């Protein structure tokens, strides 16, 4: 079992790391905001800093208290 | 137990997916 | 100042440091059973590849043929008694 | 292009070893090549995925069949508790005495790897009990993926 | 007017050095500088250790551009005297380079045209769909 | 198993004589 | 062999032309600029990639911009 | 053009210029990276001293039984060691020498213009095929001699009856390799349509 | 302990989003270099202009993931092999005391799993662990020559390259012998792609040795 | 300044000379080990490589206040061929013996001390100006890149070759105390158990560490 | 004075002469050797070169090899056997290297001499003058551990 739940876990990691390359590399060329004009797309584009910024509230709370319990108990 | 003819017989079955494969990346690489 | 532009090959530096002139100092005794020895094989791809295709090929052979086989699984190997694991 | 990188003018001519690097790393990516039109970058693509589709069956049948010509399956099936299951044999020309013996745990001859793959129980499960079993199993993906 | 060829200046005083040419000169071009001197006295040499420059024209042998401008860059601003310097390959055939219209290309002349020239602002560049599999280098050329 | 005799044969083959042609061939294919 | 292309947007400040080691741009005369100048690249041969212009330009963004292309014997800058 | 029937193209390799080419080259090396009638002398001086082998073999089983597997075990003949080898090693390269080093260099054909040995010369040169050819297939049941002692055991004469007595059930089918040859039976049954249809179908 | 590591998880999963999503926004431009759509995809820099730009591609913002990837599924591969562990030798009492706290990780799952591992090419004999005794090392060797390539920049090695090309150059009886395609340090992307390579393939052997030899010395 | 290639080309050698020699008798020794086969791996009793010199400078020393120390007590230290000294049930200092454990550290010692010299004195000799970057001086001394060009520049200036001999600084040095913290627990400390002297790891060093094993 | 100076006048070139580049011994010795004469066929090099070089890499394989206790001397043509690989592996070594750098069709490009010389470039530049030598390799390389062997059971 356990050669296997690991082996799913790592094999299972790396594919979502190529989503998103993918997903740039998309971005970075086949992506027309012409055509794309008002769509579900473009309105991402629209605000990248909502999405970019609060993930980075919401990784920075769980880095300094799910540390900061860590560091606790010890 | 498997009988040691069964043995060259599937070696040699797979000595054909290797000249297929030899065949297609021939003719996938000259495209 | 050097220049002579007229040659390019003195303003390179590039003379070869310890060639010599000297011709041939080796003994006509040995030399006329070694040069009929060497051309025997003079070819570009039926020759190298008779060292890979017919001289790898011991690896092969006494590989498998001959029983000079030190501890290996090949042959002498196993033959004390198996390791069997605590649970089976 | 005449030189290694055949699908890339500007690695074609590398007077350095850049041009064997990338020349290596940049030969999946089938956008950038001399010139692909929309239609032959399909082509090379669907003809890839029957190389990936061919080399899984390949991949399967090798487990197939080593494990019934190398390992163990009938003695395991008796005592799927009690007893380890078996992959290819360890053939290192390298080895003492000493390690040829200590790997030759199972219930074969020789050394052997106890394989912690898994494979080994979704055929029981699935259900096959003979050694031809496997190997009248691992023919057909080899037939298959040919 | 603007180009010259190669006559004979002698080479500043060096010892030698494992700086300079090497097995390129011989399949490959090498370059060759030529500047004047009024006093002599010492200039760092681009490929290590400090050399005395002559009393009056000189000439070097370099393997690169790079090396080369470097060396003017030098005598320049430092001692305040021009060079021009030259593209010399096994062939037989010299180049001028530098000035080649006679005048640093820091400052304005008359008769150059500019190539690699866009008339649109960056942000009016093609995106890159507009060139799909028709190709070129870049969003930059169309 | 009854083919023993194989993997002396093939594992030199394959770990190898292959790896000595493949690094042959693949080479005098860089420079054309 | 590098890319290397200049925009309307130049000052004529020279500032780049100053920089490149194996000067590459050289500075044409222009029109609708304040100083009636403005830089070119005749030689994307010898452009090496250093992207010294991209530092030195006083512009907003950026008068020169280098697309860096393939790699010959001059643009590697080999002495060997 | 018979051409071992594989359809219509054979490479260009093989045109039918050299004697007895039915075109086959499966593997391009009857190409001339180096050149190929060397290999015409190689398939010939194996042919010629292959098809004048089966004759030593061949017989022995039909008149005395030491047949040659077991042939050049018992004899008297060799006298302490060496003298047993060492006798056979110069005549064959001494003259050897001459036509391996001559006929490389004083010319292409293997012995043709027959310099060392003068035939009677009185056919010549014009079926010369035929020889090639009447050997090539003595090559061909060289390589059955030996499975029929591999596989079998018997001598050459001894399976030849053992068919001629059943020929039902003596066929390689049954023993051993049968199994493996009935596959490469079917395997060569559908062999000329996949070297047709790069032709046809491209 | 089951709660701690949970967020841990959770934190993972968002840190290894925040590249990826950033990556993918800002391919197409940022306020630094709003070029990179016109760009390419993956280049090595801007250049040491207004500030100095690295990394700044969206390859280069992908590659930071993978670092990232490898921590938050070590931390559940861990946290599922330990929670286990008790449960396969029978009690539950090893995780939830000392899971809370940093050093039953180290100190518990870590300390007693190795004692096995590390006894397999004992200097006293074989035992039928030395398989992965071996290769839990040689694990650490590529992770470690990972670094080789993620630290050091090119610029050191092309200057030292060329000490060699010189020597190999003008030393004697290697005259004759010379290459063809001028040697060259890598490409800068090309390190970081190799050097994330042996990090990976070194990652991955530790634990792949450090997990089935413990389960396989102990037997749960 | 004007040989430098020399210099460098050859130190640049040394290293990978040690390289394979220094370190690589360990790999030796961590695979024979692995693959059962004791007889080979480089030990005291397998193959002998002892370190015959400092053996022998001990020798001189422990003879020293005889002739070439007439006026003394004794040998100016116990780790010569002295005999043992106890304090409070504590081995003071007693002797060290040099075995193949030992000598094959040294080489490790000087395969560091010398590629951290490599780095360094790299750092000094190209500093001013390298072949590839003829103008380095007037980059200043701490500088990042000069281009991506090149290939990339990164990394090329003198204030990076110090970044990097930090690395190989704490590297050798870190090693330096590896082998004697436990080198000296093995061969010295621990209590004075009149018989048996124990010491703390019970003398296991130059059997337990040969291979990156142990 | 001063002993040491740049290569035969230019300073400017990358190597500076020293003692053990330009001398009267070193100038001579390594001149002497079956390398750099350019009199002599290419083919007598390789039976010189190689021919040295099996005898002295028999020896780490004939006292230091995998197996080193045999009653047989099997000990010794273990590493005889071995020995003749590196003998075996270096001819597709040495032959690949003809094919790669050396055009049938491209001259010598061999440089001429040390001082005001020009004289007839290196006869060993071109693949057949390449191919010569490594059959001559082959040759001489056989021979080294050959006699090696036969200085280890004799001798
Ligand atoms: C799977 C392996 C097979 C099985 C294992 C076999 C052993 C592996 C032996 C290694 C063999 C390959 C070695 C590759 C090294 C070279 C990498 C390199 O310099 O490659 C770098 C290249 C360089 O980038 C390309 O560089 C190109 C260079 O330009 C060239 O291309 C231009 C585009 O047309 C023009 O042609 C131009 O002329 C020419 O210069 C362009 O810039 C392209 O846009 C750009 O993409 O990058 C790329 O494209 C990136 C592509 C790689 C992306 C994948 C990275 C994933 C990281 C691995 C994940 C960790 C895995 C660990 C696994 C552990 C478990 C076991
Ligand atoms: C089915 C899945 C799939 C497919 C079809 C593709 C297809 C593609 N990807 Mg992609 N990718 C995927 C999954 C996939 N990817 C995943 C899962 C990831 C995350 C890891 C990525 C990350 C990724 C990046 C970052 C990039 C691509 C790129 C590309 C394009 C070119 C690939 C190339 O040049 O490779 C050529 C072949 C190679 C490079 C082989 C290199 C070998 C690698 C480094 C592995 C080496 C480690 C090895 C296994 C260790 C062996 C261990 C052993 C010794 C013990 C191509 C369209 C590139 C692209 O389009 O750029 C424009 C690009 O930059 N992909
Ligand atoms: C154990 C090592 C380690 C740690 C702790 C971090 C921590 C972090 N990384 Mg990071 N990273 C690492 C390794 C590490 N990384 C490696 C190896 C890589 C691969 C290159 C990356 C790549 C990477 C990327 C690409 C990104 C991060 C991000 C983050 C942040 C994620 C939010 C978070 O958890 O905040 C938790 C923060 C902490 C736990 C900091 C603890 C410090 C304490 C709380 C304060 C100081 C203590 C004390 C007062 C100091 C006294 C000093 C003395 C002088 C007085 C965080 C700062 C992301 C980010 O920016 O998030 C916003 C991001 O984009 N990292
Ligand atoms: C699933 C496995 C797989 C498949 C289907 C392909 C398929 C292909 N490869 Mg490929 N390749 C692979 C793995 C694979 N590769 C690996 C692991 C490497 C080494 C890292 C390479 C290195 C490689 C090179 C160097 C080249 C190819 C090329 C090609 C194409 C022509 C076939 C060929 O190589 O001849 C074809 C798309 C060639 C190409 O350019 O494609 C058109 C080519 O030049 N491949
Ligand atoms: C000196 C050290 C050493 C060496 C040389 C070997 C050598 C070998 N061991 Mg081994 N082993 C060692 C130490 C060593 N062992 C130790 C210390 C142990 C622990 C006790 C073991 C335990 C062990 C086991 C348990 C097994 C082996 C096996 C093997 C064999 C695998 C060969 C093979 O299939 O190649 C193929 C190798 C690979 C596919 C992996 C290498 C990946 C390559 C290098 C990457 C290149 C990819 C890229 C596309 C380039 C293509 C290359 C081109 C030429 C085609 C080989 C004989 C196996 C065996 O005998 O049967 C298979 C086996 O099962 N070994
Ligand atoms: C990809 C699947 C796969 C893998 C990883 C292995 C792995 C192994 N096989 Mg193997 N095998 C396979 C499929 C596979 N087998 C199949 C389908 C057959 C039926 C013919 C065999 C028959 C076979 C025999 C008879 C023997 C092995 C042996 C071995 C071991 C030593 C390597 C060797 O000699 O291979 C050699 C294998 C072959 C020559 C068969 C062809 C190669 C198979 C089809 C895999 C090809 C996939 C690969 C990606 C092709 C790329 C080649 C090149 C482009 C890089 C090793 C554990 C040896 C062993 O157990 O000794 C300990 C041994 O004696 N194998
Ligand atoms: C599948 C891969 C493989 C295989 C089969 C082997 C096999 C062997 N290795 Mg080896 N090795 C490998 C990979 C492999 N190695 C790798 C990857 C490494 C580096 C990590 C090493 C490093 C290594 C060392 C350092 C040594 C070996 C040795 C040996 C030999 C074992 C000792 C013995 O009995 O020699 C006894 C051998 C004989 C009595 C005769 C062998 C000679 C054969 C029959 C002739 C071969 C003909 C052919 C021309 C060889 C060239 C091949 C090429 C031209 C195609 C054996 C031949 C030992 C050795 O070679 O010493 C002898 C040894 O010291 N190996
Ligand atoms: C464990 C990680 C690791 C390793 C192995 C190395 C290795 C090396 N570094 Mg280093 N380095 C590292 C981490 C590492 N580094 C890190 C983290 C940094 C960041 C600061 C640096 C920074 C750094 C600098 C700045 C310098 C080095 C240098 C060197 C080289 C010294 C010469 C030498 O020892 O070669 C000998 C090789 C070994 C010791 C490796 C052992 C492998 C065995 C013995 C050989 C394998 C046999 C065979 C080939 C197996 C393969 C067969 C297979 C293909 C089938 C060497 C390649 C220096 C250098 O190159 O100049 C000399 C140098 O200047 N490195
Ligand atoms: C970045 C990128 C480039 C350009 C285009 C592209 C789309 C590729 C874009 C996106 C890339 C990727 C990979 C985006 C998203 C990846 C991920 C993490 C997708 C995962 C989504 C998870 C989802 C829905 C789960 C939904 C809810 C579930 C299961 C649970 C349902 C249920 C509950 C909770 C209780 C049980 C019963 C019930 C009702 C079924
Ligand atoms: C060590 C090092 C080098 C030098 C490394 C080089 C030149 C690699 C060459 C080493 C040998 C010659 C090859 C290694 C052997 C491999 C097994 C080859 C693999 C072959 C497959 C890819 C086919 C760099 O060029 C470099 C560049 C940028 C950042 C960091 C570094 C860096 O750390
Ligand atoms: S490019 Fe930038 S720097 Fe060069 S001139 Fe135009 S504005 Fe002044
Ligand atoms: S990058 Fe190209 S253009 Fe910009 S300065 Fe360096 S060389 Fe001149
Ligand atoms: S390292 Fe690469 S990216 Fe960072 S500055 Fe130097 S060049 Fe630009």
């Amino acid at each position: 079992q356990a050669s296997l739940y690991t082996h799913h876990q790592y094999i299972a990691g790396f594919m979502l790391c190529g989503a998103f390359a993918h997903g740039a590399i998309f971005f970075i060329r086949d992506y027309d905001p012409v055509a794309n004009k008002g769509n579900v797309l473009a309105r991402i584009l629209d605000h990248k800093e909502a999405i970019i910024s609060h993930l980075s509230w919401v990784s920075l709370f769980l880095g300094f208290h799910t540390l900061g319990l860590y560091v606790h108990n010890d | 137990s498997i009988s040691e003819s069964q043995i060259f017989i599937a070696i040699f079955l797979a000595l054909i997916n290797g000249f297929l494969a030899l065949r297609l990346g021939s003719t996938l690489y000259n495209s | 100042r050097y220049f002579d532009l007229d040659d390019l090959e003195n303003t390179l530096g590039s003379w070869d440091m310890y060639g010599q002139e000297d011709q041939k100092r080796y003994p006509g005794l040995q030399n006329e059973f070694f040069e009929r020895a060497g051309e025997s094989l003079t070819r570009r791809e039926a020759i190298r590849s008779v060292l890979f295709l017919g001289g790898g090929g011991a690896l092969l052979a006494w590989g498998a043929k001959g029983a000079s086989d030190v501890t290996l699984p090949i042959t002498v190997g196993p033959q004390k008694g198996g390791e069997k694991g605590p649970k089976g | 292009a005449t030189k290694f990188p055949k699908f890339s003018q500007g690695l074609a001519q590398d007077p350095t070893t850049r041009r064997i690097w990338f020349g290596v790393a940049t030969a999946h990516d089938f956008e950038s090549h001399d010139s692909i039109t929309e239609e032959t970058l399909y082509q090379k693509i669907f003809a890839s995925h029957f190389g990936q589709l061919s080399i899984i069956f390949l991949w399967t049948s090798g487990n197939l069949f080593h494990v019934a010509w190398q390992g163990n399956f009938e003695a395991w099936v008796q005592d799927p508790l009690h007893i380890r299951p078996i992959a290819h044999a360890i053939w290192d020309p390298h080895f003492g005495q000493s390690a040829v013996e200590a790997f030759t745990r199972g219930g074969a001859s020789g050394p052997v790897n106890i394989a912690t793959s898994g494979v080994y129980q979704w055929w029981y499960t699935i259900g096959m009990r003979t050694n031809q079993d496997l190997y009248q199993g691992s023919v057909f993906l080899s037939i298959a993926a040919g | 007017t603007p180009p010259q060829l190669d006559p004979n200046t002698p080479s500043p005083i060096f010892g030698g050095s494992t700086g300079g040419l090497l097995r390129k000169a011989q399949v490959e071009e090498f370059y060759v500088i030529t500047w004047e001197a009024k006093k002599e006295q010492i200039f760092e040499m681009p490929t290590g250790g400090a050399a005395i420059m002559r009393k009056g024209p000189n000439l070097l042998k370099l393997a690169r551009k790079e090396q080369c401008l470097a060396l003017t860059t030098q005598l320049r601003t430092k001692f305040k005297t021009d060079a021009c310097f030259y593209r010399v390959f096994p062939s037989g055939e010299v180049q001028y380079l530098h000035p080649k219209d006679g005048v640093y290309p820091e400052k304005v002349n008359a008769g150059r045209e500019g190539a690699n020239q866009n008339m649109r602002s960056i942000g009016e560049n093609v995106n890159p769909i507009k060139v799909k599999f028709t190709g070129k280098i870049g969003p930059f050329d169309v | 198993m009854n083919a023993a005799y194989l993997p002396s044969i093939f594992v030199p083959l394959v770990g190898l004589v292959f790896p000595a042609i493949a690094m042959a061939s693949a080479f005098l294919y860089i420079e054309k | 062999s590098h890319n290397v292309k200049i925009y309307d947007t130049c000052i004529g400040c020279t500032q780049c032309v100053r920089a490149c080691p194996t000067d590459v741009l050289e500075m044409v005369p222009w029109d609708g600029c304040k100083a009636k100048q403005i830089a070119s690249a005749p030689r994307t041969e010898d452009c090496v990639g250093c992207k010294r212009c991209e530092t030195a330009c006083p512009t907003d963004f950026l008068s020169v911009r280098v697309y860096l292309g393939a790699e010959t014997t001059r643009s590697m800058g080999l002495a060997y | 053009r018979p051409m071992w029937y594989p359809g219509a193209t054979a490479p260009k390799h093989l045109d039918g210029s050299m004697l007895g080419d039915y075109g086959y080259d499966p593997l391009d090396l009857g190409a001339n990276p180096d050149s190929l009638a060397w290999f015409r002398e190689a398939e010939l001086m194996n042919g010629r001293y292959a098809m004048l082998g089966v004759m030593g073999g061949a017989f022995v089983n039909a008149f005395g039984l030491p047949n040659w597997w077991e042939a050049g075990a018992k004899v008297d003949v060799p006298i302490s060691l060496g003298v047993l080898i060492a006798l056979e090693l110069a005549i064959f390269a001494v003259f050897e020498y001459k036509r391996y080093e001559g006929f490389k260099k004083t010319g292409e054909c293997g012995v043709l213009s027959f310099m060392p040995f003068d035939p009677l010369n009185m056919r010549s040169e014009e079926n010369k095929l035929k020889e090639l050819k009447n050997g090539r297939l003595a090559m061909v049941a060289s390589v059955g001699f030996i499975s029929q002692y591999l596989v079998t055991g018997k001598g050459p004469v001894d399976n030849l009856k053992d068919h001629i007595v059943d020929p039902l059930h003596n066929n390689i089918y049954t023993s051993s390799v049968g199994n493996e040859v009935t596959v490469a039976i079917v395997f060569a049954a559908m062999w000329p349509m996949f070297a047709e249809a790069k032709k046809a179908l491209g | 302990g089951d709660f701690l590591v949970h967020h841990a998880i959770a934190l993972g999963l968002h840190t290894t989003t925040l590249i990826l999503v950033k990556g993918a926004l800002d391919a197409r431009g940022s306020k630094l270099m709003p070029d990179k759509k016109d760009f390419g995809y993956s280049f090595p820099c801007d250049g040491p202009g207004r500030g100095g730009t690295c990394d700044i591609s969206a390859w280069d913002a992908f590659y930071l993931s993978v670092f990232w990837m490898l921590n938050t599924i070590g931390w559940v591969t861990f946290y599922w092999h330990w929670k286990h562990l008790g449960i396969w030798q029978g009690n539950v009492n090893q995780f939830n005391e000392s899971s809370t706290y940093l050093m039953g990780w180290l100190r518990d799952y870590l300390w007693l799993n190795s004692s096995q591992l590390i006894n397999g090419y004992n200097p006293f004999g074989m035992n039928s662990l030395s398989v992965w005794a071996w290769m839990f090392l040689f694990g650490h060797l590529v992770y470690a020559t990972g670094f080789m390539f993620l630290i050091s920049w090119r610029g050191y090695w092309q200057e030292l390259i060329e000490t060699l090309a010189w020597a190999h150059e003008r030393t004697p009886l290697a005259n004759l012998v010379r290459w063809k395609d001028k040697p060259v340090a890598l490409s800068i992307v090309q390190a970081r792609l190799v050097g994330l390579a042996h990090f990976s393939v070194g990652y991955i052997f530790t634990y792949a040795a450090f997990l089935i030899a413990s389960t396989s010395g102990k037997f749960g | 300044i004007r040989h430098r290639d020399a210099i460098i080309s050859h130190l640049n050698w040394v290293c990978i000379f040690l390289g394979f020699h220094s370190f690589g008798l360990y790999i030796h020794n961590d695979t024979m080990s692995a693959l059962g086969r004791p007889q080979d791996m480089f030990s005291d009793t397998t193959i002998q490589l002892q370190p015959i010199f400092a053996q022998w400078i001990q020798s001189i020393h422990y003879a020293a206040p005889q002739l070439t120390a007439p006026t003394a007590s004794a040998a100016t230290s116990l780790t010569w061929g002295g005999d043992i000294v106890s304090v409070g049930g504590k081995v003071a200092m007693m002797p060290i013996s040099l075995g193949t454990s030992d000598f094959m550290v040294h080489h490790i010692h000087a395969f560091t001390i010398h590629v951290t010299a490599l780095i360094l004195l790299k750092g000094v000799l190209y500093s001013r100006s390298s072949r590839l970057i003829p103008d380095k001086a007037n980059l200043g001394f701490r500088f990042p890149c000069d281009g991506p060009g090149r290939g990339g520049t990164c990394q090329v200036s003198a204030w990076d070759h110090v970044f990097l001999g930090l690395f190989w600084m704490y590297n050798s040095l870190s090693i330096v105390i590896f082998h004697f913290s436990w080198k000296m627990q093995s061969d010295v400390w621990g209590t004075v158990s009149e018989s048996g002297v124990s010491h703390i790891t019970g003398g296991n060093f130059a059997n337990s560490a040969n291979a990156i094993n142990g | 004075k001063q002993v040491i100076q740049p290569i035969n006048g230019d300073p400017f070139i990358g190597m500076l002469e020293t003692p053990v580049t330009s001398a009267p011994i070193v100038a001579g010795f390594l001149s002497n050797l079956p390398a750099y004469r350019t009199g002599v066929s290419p083919l007598l090099r390789g039976v010189e070169i190689g021919l040295t070089h099996g005898f002295l890499v028999a020896g780490p394989f004939i006292k230091l090899g995998p197996l080193r206790d045999a009653a047989g001397g099997a000990a010794e043509t273990a590493g005889c056997l071995s020995g003749a690989l590196l003998v075996i592996i270096l001819t597709a070594c040495l032959t690949i290297y003809g094919q790669a750098t050396f055009e049938d069709d491209e001259p010598q490009i061999g440089v001429k001499t040390l001082s005001g010389r020009d004289i007839a470039r290196d006869p060993l530049q071109s693949a057949e003058g390449w191919n010569e030598f490594t059959s001559g390799w082959l040759v001489g390389g056989l021979s080294g551990v050959a006699w090696a062997y036969l200085c280890t059971q004799f001798l």
